[PDB]
């Protein structure tokens, strides 16, 4: 077994000190992820693996997460994203868009419907949760939800990230 | 747990552009197989477990040279792309005083641009986004992106997390 390097889920731009952060699937709140049927934890292997859940079949899809503003850079414009993948053999997404919300400390909420049949198959997509400018304190929360009658299948959650606008 | 193999990439949702991540095991690390130069570690985030990344830590060598490459034709045409190296520095750190890490992007036309990063000023342990350069996605051939320091001094304490090739999309 290899020696270890420990990390934290933030990063900093060398050139100016701007911060971003991300959270991995065990740091998210996924309803019924341990029910043994709706989600199956996989080893996500690129090119060792990371623990990532794949949706195997349920009508109840509910993914939530949260972040602290204090860890971000005040005044800086951010994009909030969920890295996720529609896999081959997906089902249920024709009739059921995912409902996506980003909640900011100022009480606002950005809402959108996401039609997953337009995502490419078997590659990760940066699903847009929303956009905001960071302040000094407060909680950021997001949700990706559908509980409709369609049995949804074939969806991997990789991580959630708050990144300064790419430049 | 069942294994899931995936391309180490992403697509922007609204606009379609493709970004690339390259883990260090897929880069060309000169002296990468010599433990007295680079010792390979498992990357841990406590609240999640292992992140599934093997990362090299510089252990005491004068020759720092790491290369990545990617076919420009595999990226999204007409976009401007930005190459990043994600790195970390850790105690013990040694040798870097006045020998900044060189980041280079070389194009198919042989043209190249180099930035410099003073590792001595970085906060230890923090994951650092460094900018290696930019390029427009046109033509084909391979873009080469490197970190280099070959000054005559033993260096230690640099950790390479991954390289990133990311589009700058409209929003
Ligand atoms: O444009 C960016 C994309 C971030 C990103 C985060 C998680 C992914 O799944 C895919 C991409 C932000 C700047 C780079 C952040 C980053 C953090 C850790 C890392 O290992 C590589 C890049």
């Amino acid at each position: 077994e290899l020696p270890k390097v420990y990390t934290e889920n933030t990063w900093m731009e060398e050139r100016n000190g701007d911060r971003g952060m991300l959270k991995y699937p065990r740091e998210l709140d996924i309803t019924n992820v341990d029910d043994g049927k709706s989600w199956v934890w996989h080893s996500l292997v690129f090119g060792l693996g990371m623990e990532a859940p794949k949706l195997m079949g349920t009508t109840h899809v509910e993914i939530r997460g949260d972040f602290k503003m204090s860890k971000l850079t005040p005044g800086l414009k951010y994009q909030a994203v969920l890295l996720c993948m529609k896999t081959d053999g997906n089902e249920g997404w024709d009739s059921c868009p995912l409902n996506v919300e980003l909640n900011l400390p100022d009480g606002t909420t950005q809402k959108r419907e996401v039609d997953l049949t337009k995502f490419p198959t078997d590659e990760f997509v940066m699903m847009v949760l929303g956009y905001f400018e960071a302040v000094e304190s407060g909680d950021i929360t997001f949700s990706v939800v559908d509980t409709s009658d369609c049995v949804k299948k074939g969806f991997v959650v990789k991580d959630a990230a708050l990144r300064p606008l790419p430049r | 747990q069942p294994e899931l193999y995936a391309e180490n990439s992403w697509r922007e949702e609204m606009t379609g552009e493709k970004g690339i991540l390259i883990y260090p095991r897929e880069l060309e690390v000169v002296g990468g197989d010599d433990d007295s130069c680079w010792l390979w570690h498992s990357l841990i985030l406590e609240s999640q477990g292992q992140l599934g990344v093997e990362v090299p830590k510089l252990m005491g060598t004068k020759h720092v040279e790491v290369h990545g490459r990617w076919k420009i034709s595999d990226l999204t045409p007409g976009l401007k792309y930005q190459v990043l190296y994600m790195i970390m520095v850790e105690d013990p750190l040694e040798g870097w005083e006045n020998c900044p890490l060189k980041l280079r992007v070389t194009l198919p036309d042989g043209s190249s641009q180099t930035q410099q990063v003073d590792l001595c000023k970085l906060p230890k342990g923090q994951l650092i986004m460094t900018v290696a350069g930019y390029f427009d996605c046109v033509g084909d051939g391979e873009v080469i992106f490197s970190v280099i320091e070959t000054s005559d001094v033993v260096k230690k304490g640099l950790v390479i997390k991954d390289a990133v090739i990311r589009p700058l999309p409209p929003m």
